[PDB]
Formats: C-alpha cells, structure tokens, sequence
C-alpha cells in the first residue's frame, strides 16, 4: 500500500478494542452473580454477557 | 575585536511574498493547501458536527431523565394510599439499633 | 483505557516514519481523530462510575479533561508549527515526540486507579514541559524559568509521596474503589495535621496557590506557544484533580484546617487582579489571570460542597480553554510584532478586523458573561461561598469589578485608539491563525447549550 | 462626482476564511440535520409500555430515539 | 517652553496668547454677540493702555497680574471646537485613517479592481526610493556638528530633487477618509 | 452633508472677513498684502484677524501656526492644507 503511515492508528485503536474486549473476560468472575442483576438464563443462551 | 563570529540575525519572512494564496501552514502550496483541508475538515466536518451531533443525542445521559420518570411512578403511589411522600429517616427505624446512653 | 493509549503511543512511528514534510499534516489528522474517538467515555452512569480494568477508570470528573487533553492535542500542533518552520527536521520530530509523550502522561494521569500510579505520572508530566520550556524558548529567562518551575513542584510532592506510603501501610490499600469504602474519620492531632500538609501542598503549589505563585509568570512568559498552552489549559488542573481526589481521606479535619489557605486565595484573587491592573506585559497578564482563577478554584475545593465541586470542575474546563486561546491571541500578536510589550502595537481593529472579533470573544468570556461556561462555573462556587459565609461575597464581588477592569483594558490596548505609526510589518490574518481561533472558541460556545457533561462526579 | 479611493486593509483573506469555514461546516451540516429529520419523521420515536411476564428488554431497549438506542 | 521650532516663548508671544485665551474665555462667558462685541472692545482698550511700556520688569508683572485676573475669573467650562483637542469630534475619524502601506498587502484579485490607481502608487513608490538617497545626502551634509539644534527640516535647495523626508507628510490620511 | 470647500472658495471667504474689517480700507488690500508693512495693522489686530477666520471656518488654528500667518494667501494655504482641498 502506497499510504501504510495511514493505517497505524486505526489499527491501534482497533487492537486497543480487541484487549479491552479480552481484558473483559477475565474480570467475570460475578457475572450474572450480583444480586441485582441475577436472572435465570433465557433459551438459547450460555452467558449473560461478554 | 570581533568577539564571537556569528552569522547575521536573518530578516523576518512574509509569506505572502513568495505566494500571495498562503493559507499560513508552508512555503510550498500543495502542501499547504492539502494541510488546509485536512484541518478545516477533521477539526469542523468530523469533530464539531458529528461530535456535537453524538453529545447530543447521549444516551439518558447520568440517568437524569430516568430519576424523573421512576419518581412521577413513585409519588403516584404514595398519593394514591394516604403514605406521607417523604419520610424523615432514610433508613427503617426498626433495623438499627443504637448505643446505650 | 487501552483504547486511547496505543493510539497515541503508536503516533509516535507515525511521526518519525513520516516523510520530509508531512509529520505535520499526518500528526494534525490522526490525532484529530484520537478526539474523535474520544468522545466514547461519555458513558457514565448516575451512580456507578466507568471501570474499565483493575488499572484504569474513568468517572464524570476525569471525563471532561481527558476530552480536553486530546482535543487540545492537534490545535497544540497547529499552534506550535509557525516558529519551527525553520528548525531541523530531527529537532522538529523530537518536539512533536515530546508533545505526544506529554499527551500520553496526561491522559494516564486523570484515569488512574490508584493513588501511586497517579502520582508517577503526575511528576512524569514534569520532564517533557521542562525539556520543551528550556529547549525551545525565545528568552533567557527560560533557563531561571527551568528551575522555578521544577523546584517548586518537587518540594511540595516529595513529602506527599511520603504520606501516600504511608496510607498504603495504614488503610492496606491505596485504590480509589476501595479507599471510597474504608475510609476512616481524622482525628485532630499533629500527626494528623502534617499528614494533612504533606498531602495537600502539592496540590496549592501545582495549582498554584497565592504565595507560592512565583513560578507561573515566569514559566509563561518564557515558554513557547505550546508549553504556554500545556501549562495553562490542563497543568494547572492536576492539582485541582488530585485535591478533589485527596479530600475523601482527610477528614473531618478539614473543616478548621482550610481557615489560612481559604484566606490566602481570598485576598491572592484581589492582589492577582490588581496586578493584571498594572502588567505591562500580555503574557504576564495572562498568567496572573490564571493564578487568580485557580485560586478561585482552590477556595471552591476546600468549602468542600457540591455546588463548589460543579463550580470548580465548570471553572477548570472554562478558564482552560479561555486561557488557551488568549495566550494563542498573544502568540499570534507576538509573531506579528516581534516585541511582547502591550503598549508598542496599538490600534489593530483597523487593520485585523477578524482578528478584533476574536479578541473581544475571547475578552468576553474571560469576565463571564452568560450564559457561557466560565460564568456557570463562577457563579456556583460564589452560591456555595455565600452559603459558607456571608461576608466573602464582598470579596468576591470587588473581584468580579477588577476582572472587567483589567480583560477589557486587554482589549482596548491592544485594539482601539490611533494606530502606531512606525510599524509597517503588519500581515493579514492566515487562515491558520484564524483556524486555531475557531478551534479554540466553537465547542467554548457549543457547551453552553448542554452543560451536564462537565458538572463533575455528582451531577 | 468626484469618488475618491477608500483605503482599508485587505479583507480579502478574512473573507476566504470564513467562506471555508462556512463550508466545511455546512458540508456536514446539511447530510445530518437531512439524515435526523427522515429518522424523526419515518422511522419516529418509541414508546413507553409495561415490560412483559418471562421478557426480560436488551441493555439497548430502555431508550427513546433511535440514535440514542444505536 | 514647549515649541517645535524654538526653545522658549517670548513675552510677546506670551502677551498675545493671554490676549486670545482671554478673548475666547469671555466669548464663552456672554452667549450673544452685541455683550460680546463691547466686552471685547473693552478688553482691547484694558490691552491697548499698556501697550507703550518700554519698562520690561514692568511689563513682566502686568503679564504676572493678568494672568492671575484670568485665571481668577475664566469660565468653568469654556466653548471648545469640535476639531480642537478636548472637543466633542476630536480624533474621532482615526479609527477610519487607514495607512497607505496596507495597500502593499492587498491580494492581486483585489488590486485588479484598481488598475491606473496602482499603476500611480507603483510611480509614487519608484520616485520615493530612487529619490530616498539624495535627500539623505542633502540631510547629512546639512546637519552641523553635534546633530541638528532645531527641529525645522531644510528645503529642497536643487533642481529636480524633493525636500528631505517628504513621504509620510504628504502620503498622510485625510482629516475625512 | 459639509459641501466641499475649493481654493476659490475659501480665497473668497477670507477675502470677504477681511473686507468686513473697518481697520482695513478695501481700496488698497490685495491678496499678497502682509498686515504690517503693507496695511499697517497691530499684533492684537493680527490676533484678532486670526480669530475672525476661526470663527468664520468653524475650526480652530494654533497659536503656533497662527503666529506665522501674516498674508491671505498664507492663510488660503494653511486652510488648503488642513482641509484637503482639491482632490
Ligand atoms: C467536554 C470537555 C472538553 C471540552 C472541549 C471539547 C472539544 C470537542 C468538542 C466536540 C463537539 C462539541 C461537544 C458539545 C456539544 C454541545 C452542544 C449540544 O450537542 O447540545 C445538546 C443539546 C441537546 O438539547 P436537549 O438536551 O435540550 O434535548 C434533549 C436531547 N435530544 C436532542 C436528544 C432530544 O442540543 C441543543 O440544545 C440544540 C438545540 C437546537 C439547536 C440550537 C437552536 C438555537 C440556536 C440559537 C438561536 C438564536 C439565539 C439568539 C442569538 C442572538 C445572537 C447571539
């Protein structure tokens, strides 16, 4: 690509999604367990969110 | 006698000299002119409009309308049993218990 | 917050891959749309703050000057392009590294977890302004400017440290979250009463307080454009972050604590706006102006009330972005007239017309006028001040008289009455200039219409 | 009838300014307030109603206008 | 003892502008013209008895003791012109005196509108700087030693080349722009 | 508003002030007469001259320039060039 310095900060922020994305995962240890927001879990789903 | 051999101070540039269309960014016109648009485009086109579009239609923004809404549910019941609309302790009497004097 | 950091550490291969001559155009457009993407931390919540990791989070306070910062950024760039021009090309990539790296400091400075992590990149914003004010300033005074400015700060935040150990060896922890609900009541004691000095006079002096100002008129007026901007748009607000960050564990000690600092900013609001009377100097002026408004601020953080806190944090964003744009009039006039006397260059309304419209906006909303932000945020800190007492209205009030006496005289001196005669190097306006003066002043004028967004944490 | 010439600096680059500026602005402008104006008018605000038994709403659902709930 | 051209004023200069302060300071005083004309008439015989006085101390203490009787019964607010310092129009059009040279930073789209008017101002500007040397050299070999002692400017002695420092006297702005 | 003032107009003007003088005979002035030699008048009559134009222009001279205008055609000059005749 003729224009690559272009495409260095929209791909930082791409991947400074992807590990705030990943970084999510790993703090669930009370997900769908807080007393307010506890629910049974609706059909054809495995977890409350991601 | 001559102290410190310096070059001469240099006299100060106008660029409307060289370049009377200068928009003030560089010598050189197309860059220049490409800097030009690249500002009044990213700092007005991209981060006003469509910024002060986003601010504005922020989604129940602290949930200041929410706390409206939940309390004109509120007072409804509490008009509607004879209930006093606010009481004065924040917590139930009864669940606490105080220190003996 | 990992979101906003890499971006900004990646603009700096942006900056030194870039070609002979377009780290300027690249810088300006990539971090305008780091601004852009910005505006993503407005999800806040009437209880719950936003808690990114176990590092970062961002409340409604921590908001408005993260958007500040980034959004200041790339008018930093186009403010700071004009007296470089001339410069080398490894000496211009290694400014344009140094405000990026100043940028990235600031904005893992205000999302801070922990009180350590703050206070590291509260002192790490330190070495870039202080190589960018002893590097690329126009005077000598710069080198005394160098030392007035670092001394300072460092005796008031090396005892400081000192007493955040100590919490982490009292409370067991030194993270915001938990320190909201483990906190203790202060006793009045000695112990208490140093505890209490050592934590907050770093911030008086950061702020800066009357008295230990002594560092602001000369680290401004020595300083380019660019530090000019740094240290009065978002410098100046660390300490009133870290105060209102600080206060939760220092009391109720407070109450009878803040009597002589409360009394310093008082009368220091009077003394600055006087001396504003007298400056023969723009940038001094400026600077004195900014002493006293962060005065201002300093009293409406330590009434410690909520309409004070929605003051203060109105006052912050306000008098950042009023400064930033009168020290960029300066600059502007500066690079005209080569002389930074205010008395040399009279008379410019007839020969810079846009320019005298940009002057009296900017004039405008330095003394409040309403229903701008500055007198949203003014007002508020003189109700919960009035509801402290009822005398210190009278000093605010003689205050608000010598504010309109000094901006307008700003104004006149440099606008109206006949023309000097032996200049004749007077250049139209670029459109740059007049670019950066939109840019400063559009989203000033835009936030007035929805305010809610810069009322701080309790809102 | 005698006109003589009026000097005044030159207001031709305060003018160009404005003009860009009017037009970047304007460029944008104009596509948002068309685009805000044919949602309000044909896909249009929702409505308040009860939340049904075994129905729990998206985190999205609890919000009026459609820009808001994108 | 604040002149242009002099270092001090005479006593005939001090006597004739009593003389015309005290003549307008008594025409503010009666409104009409008749009152006027005989206190006027009156002044100029209290001027003309004295005039023949060939003693100068003499004459130095009526100038002391007129101006004490002038200042004793002046008008409190005394008719000014509208021109004149102190005057209600007073420097009023400087906010519309435009200096000449902002016309070199004029764009060429705007200087196009005015062609012959530019041509002329390129004339002007030529005969300036190709007559700047001369009268330099007129002004350096005038001057006596230890710079000049008046401020009043030599004329143009020659043929052909203009008095010394001409351009931002006759170039200067209309009292109407 | 304020017609425009030409060098026959104002030659005119102090021509007819100075006619209007009883001091002065209108038989002998001419317009390069000097007041003290050519018609034998008096500093306070040249003052009173001075003053009789400031009247009749509505605009006042200093005592400076004043003390050097001797001659109508001086006077014609001086207000010439204080009014930008003839553009
Ligand atoms: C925040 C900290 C950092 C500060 C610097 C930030 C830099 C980046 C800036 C990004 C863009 C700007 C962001 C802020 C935007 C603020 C504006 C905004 O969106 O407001 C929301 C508010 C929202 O209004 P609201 O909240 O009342 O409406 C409810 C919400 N919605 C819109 C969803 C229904 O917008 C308005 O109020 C706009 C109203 C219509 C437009 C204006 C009409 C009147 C105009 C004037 C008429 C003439 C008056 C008299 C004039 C006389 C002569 C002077």
């Amino acid at each position: 690509r003729d224009h690559w310095i272009h495409v260095l900060v929209p791909v930082g922020f791409v991947f400074g999604y992807y590990l705030d994305r990943k970084n999510d995962e790993k703090l669930a240890a009370f997900r769908n367990k807080s007393l307010l927001y506890k629910r049974e879990l609706k059909p054809q789903e495995e977890v409350t969110w991601k | 006698t001559l102290r410190w051999q310096e070059d001469p101070e240099p006299e100060d540039e106008n660029l409307y000299e060289k370049n009377p269309d200068s928009h003030g960014y560089d010598k050189d016109p197309a860059v220049d002119v490409w800097n030009m648009r690249v500002v009044f485009f990213f700092g007005f086109s991209i981060v006003l409009v469509l910024g002060s579009t986003f601010v504005a239609y922020l989604p129940d923004y602290r949930m200041q309308e929410w706390a409206r809404r939940e309390a004109e549910r509120l007072v409804k019941y509490r008009e509607a049993h004879g209930l006093p609309l606010m009481e004065s302790n924040c917590f139930d009497p009864s669940k606490i218990q105080l220190p003996e004097d | 917050m990992l979101k906003y950091i890499i971006p900004t550490m990646m603009l700096m291969p942006l900056t030194w891959l870039s070609k002979n001559s377009m780290i300027w155009i690249n810088t300006t457009l990539h971090s305008l749309l780091i601004s852009l993407t910005s505006l993503l931390l407005l999800n806040q919540f009437g209880d719950n703050s936003l808690n990114f990791s176990l590092t970062f989070f961002s409340d409604s306070l921590s908001t408005p000057l993260l958007i500040l910062t980034m959004w200041l950024l790339p008018l930093m760039l186009m403010a700071s392009q004009h007296h470089l021009s001339k410069e080398n090309l490894a000496r211009k990539k290694l400014f344009i590294s140094m405000l990026i790296l100043l940028q990235l400091f600031l904005i893992m400075t205000f999302t801070a977890t922990e009180l350590i992590f703050f206070y590291i990149m509260f002192e790490a914003t330190l070495v870039p302004t202080l190589i960018i004010i002893t590097r690329w300033g126009n005077q000598t005074e710069r080198l005394n400017a160098g030392l007035y400015f670092l001394f300072y700060t460092l005796a008031g935040s090396l005892p400081l440290l000192v007493a955040l150990i100590y919490i982490q060896n009292t409370m067991g922890s030194l993270n915001f979250l938990i320190l909201q609900y483990w906190v203790q009541p202060m006793p009045n004691s000695w112990s208490n009463t140093f505890m209490w000095l050592a934590c907050m006079m770093a911030f008086m002096v950061k702020m800066p307080l009357y008295g230990l100002h002594l560092w602001l008129p000369k680290a401004h007026v020595e300083a380019p454009i660019a530090g000019s901007m740094v240290l009065a748009a978002i410098l100046l607000k660390l300490g009133g972050y870290g105060m209102m960050r600080i206060t939760l564990l220092l009391n109720p000690i407070t109450d009878f604590m803040a009597y002589p600092f409360i009394m310093l900013s008082l009368w220091g609001m009077i003394m600055t706006s006087s001396i504003c009377l007298r400056q023969t100097d723009l940038k001094s002026l400026i600077a004195y102006s900014s002493v006293s408004h962060m005065a201002l601020v300093i009293v409406a953080i330590l009434i410690q009330t909520p309409w004070s806190y929605m003051g203060a944090t109105a006052l912050m964003i306000a008098h950042g972005l009023t400064s930033s744009m009168l020290f960029c009039l300066a600059n502007s006039n500066y690079e005209r007239v080569h002389s930074r006397t205010m008395i040399l260059a009279r008379g410019l309304q007839t020969l810079l017309p846009l320019m005298a419209a940009w002057w009296l906006l900017a004039s405008l909303t330095n003394l409040a006028l309403p229903p701008s932000i500055n007198l949203i945020g003014e007002l508020f800190v003189v109700m919960s001040t009035f509801s402290w007492s009822n005398i210190t209205i009278i000093l605010m009030g003689l205050n608000m008289v010598i504010t309109a006496l000094y901006s307008l005289y700003m104004l006149i001196t440099t606008q109206r009455g006949k023309h000097t005669h032996h200049i004749n190097n007077i250049l139209p306006s670029f459109t740059r200039e007049n670019a950066l003066m939109s840019l400063h002043m559009l989203p000033l004028l835009l936030l007035s219409l929805n305010p809610k967004i810069i009322l701080g944490p309790l809102y | 009838g005698k006109r003589l010439f009026i000097i005044k600096p030159s207001g031709f680059y305060d003018k160009r300014f404005l003009k860009l500026l009017r037009f970047y602005i304007l460029l944008t402008g104009i596509p948002v307030v068309i685009g805000i104006t044919l949602i309000n008018v044909f896909i249009g605000e929702a409505e308040l109603a009860e939340i049904p038994e075994g129905y729990v709403p998206e985190h999205w659902e609890y919000f009026k206008h459609p820009i808001s709930r994108w | 003892a604040f002149l242009p051209s002099a270092a001090y004023l005479t006593h005939q200069q001090k006597v004739l502008q009593l003389y015309k302060r005290a003549l307008r300071h008594l025409e503010s005083r009666c409104v009409h013209r008749d009152k006027y004309r005989y206190f006027a008439c009156l002044l100029r015989a209290r001027f003309d008895e004295h005039k023949n006085e060939k003693d100068m101390v003499k004459a130095t203490q009526l100038l002391r003791e007129a101006e004490k009787e002038f200042w004793h019964g002046q008008h409190p607010q005394p008719y000014i012109f509208p021109e004149s310092p102190g005057g209600t129009s007073y420097e009023r059009y400087e906010c519309y005196k435009v200096p000449e040279w902002c016309l070199d930073d004029w764009h060429p789209s705007e200087k196009a509108m005015y062609p012959d008017y530019f041509a002329k101002r390129e004339q002007w500007k030529k005969l300036r700087r190709e007559s700047w040397e001369r009268e330099v050299k007129q002004l350096q070999e005038e001057t006596p030693v230890g710079g000049p002692r008046t401020e009043a400017l030599p004329p143009a002695r020659k043929q052909g080349d203009l008095p010394p420092l001409w351009w931002h006297i006759v170039t200067r702005p209309r009292e109407r722009p | 508003d304020a017609p425009p003032l030409t060098l026959e107009g104002i030659k005119d003007r102090v021509l007819y002030v100075l006619k209007l003088y009883d001091k002065i005979d209108p038989e002998k002035l001419s317009v390069n007469s000097h007041f003290m030699k050519d018609l034998g008048l008096d500093s306070l009559d040249q003052v009173e001259i001075i003053m009789a134009m400031e009247d009749e222009f509505g605009f006042e001279i200093p005592d400076i320039d004043a003390e050097k205008l001797m001659c109508p055609q001086e006077i014609v000059d001086y207000i010439a060039d204080k009014k930008d005749v003839y553009e």
